């Protein structure tokens, strides 16, 4: 069906009610509860605005085996609907932790109710790092070049977080740490250098590893890693281009306006020197004059 | 003061400027005044003249920072 789904923006309402579900409806230890997200689409950008639970069942044996009740969705729907008509069925919430080729087939019976093609939206609920705890994933049917006639499948799509303006203003009335993820002052910023460096430094160590078992424990060649890492060696920099000389010209620049405002606050400082020194030799007179006055009083 | 006023010079023509000697002496004052750095040349025997050297634009060089 709809083929837009570009982007996700996901509203943290969202996490929360997943999160939440999670234990009312009582399922611990990969016992995986289904519920439908509700929002608009038809539309470049995806925005999905809330959720609700269904109740599911799902046995432990087999993925293939499983309870759905359907009928309750859409009885809850038309409910749903009087509150909000905006809203529209347009997929459903995974519980985590991960991705199944089980999935396939549950995506399917939801395409039934819906006139674009189902978002599966994995909220991960056990907040593995604190990097963000959505991988979105649409069910997809596309050819490909291999010999294979025709593959299913689910491909990747960027994940983001938006809140509304009702939203937002919740989020900062919860929260009450100091934060770090502010990008404030000089301090916030020193660490955030160092913490992007070793973000980076565990990322591509995942890269390494990966690539010694395509060549060695037959993971298969998935061309498409390996046709996204050409981009990488082609446009990575290099040195004793005329840039490399340009880049020295803005070093200049940026140290020479950084000693010109250093020496300036210099002169404002020693402005107050001079100040708490007025300050000091007139209380001299004052403590004198002091004892004059005890003088009376004893 | 001969070196930057003129930037190549003879080596003769010093001789007569500052009073001294003989050829060989020039050679020998500049020698090892550019040791130091003070007047930062470099004698061209070949050519028998002398170079300066010091010829500035340090500004896109590491030198400011």
């Amino acid at each position: 069906m709809s083929l837009q789904h570009e982007k996700v923006t996901i509203a943290p309402l969202v996490l929360l009610s997943a999160l939440d579900h999670y234990e009312r409806t009582q399922t611990k230890e990969n016992k995986r509860c289904v519920g439908v997200i509700l929002g608009d689409a038809n539309s470049s950008t995806i925005r999905v605005t809330n959720s609700f639970a269904l109740p599911f069942e799902e046995d432990e044996k087999n993925s293939d085996v499983w309870f759905l009740d359907h009928n309750y969705i859409e009885n809850m729907n038309e409910m749903c609907k009087k509150i909000n008509a905006k809203e529209k069925l347009i997929g459903w919430y995974h519980s985590g932790p991960k991705l199944r080729a089980s999935d396939l087939k549950i995506n399917e019976l939801f395409k039934k109710y819906t006139q674009n093609n189902p978002l599966l939206l994995i909220v991960d609920v056990k907040q593995q790092g604190v990097g963000l705890p959505t991988d979105a994933y649409v069910a997809i049917e596309q050819v490909k070049d291999d010999g294979t006639s025709t593959e299913k499948t689910f491909l990747h799509l960027p994940c983001t977080i938006e809140a509304e303006e009702a939203e937002e203003i919740g989020v900062e009335h919860l929260l009450r740490d100091v934060r770090d993820q502010a990008a404030g002052g000089l301090s916030i910023r020193l660490t955030n250098q160092l913490k992007s460096l070793k973000g980076l430094q565990s990322k591509l160590k995942d890269v390494v590893e990966y690539l010694d078992k395509v060549i060695n424990k037959e993971l298969p060649i998935n061309h498409t890693i390996l046709g996204k890492l050409q981009d990488v060696f082609n446009l990575l920099p290099n040195l004793g281009t005329p840039d490399d000389d340009e880049i020295d010209v803005e070093n200049h620049d940026r140290i020479n306006i950084s000693n010109n405002l250093q020496k300036a606050l210099t002169v404002k400082t020693n402005d107050e020197l001079m100040v708490i020194y007025i300050s000091n030799l007139v209380r001299s007179i004052i403590a004198f004059d002091d004892l004059i006055e005890n003088k009376i009083q004893n | 003061i001969i070196s930057l006023t003129y930037k190549k010079i003879s080596l003769r023509d010093i001789c007569l400027k500052l009073n001294l000697d003989s050829e060989q002496t020039v050679e020998y004052m500049v020698s090892r005044a550019i040791r130091d750095g003070v007047i930062e040349a470099k004698i061209n025997h070949e050519d028998g003249f002398i170079e300066t050297t010091e010829l500035l634009n340090i500004y896109d060089s590491e030198d400011p920072q």
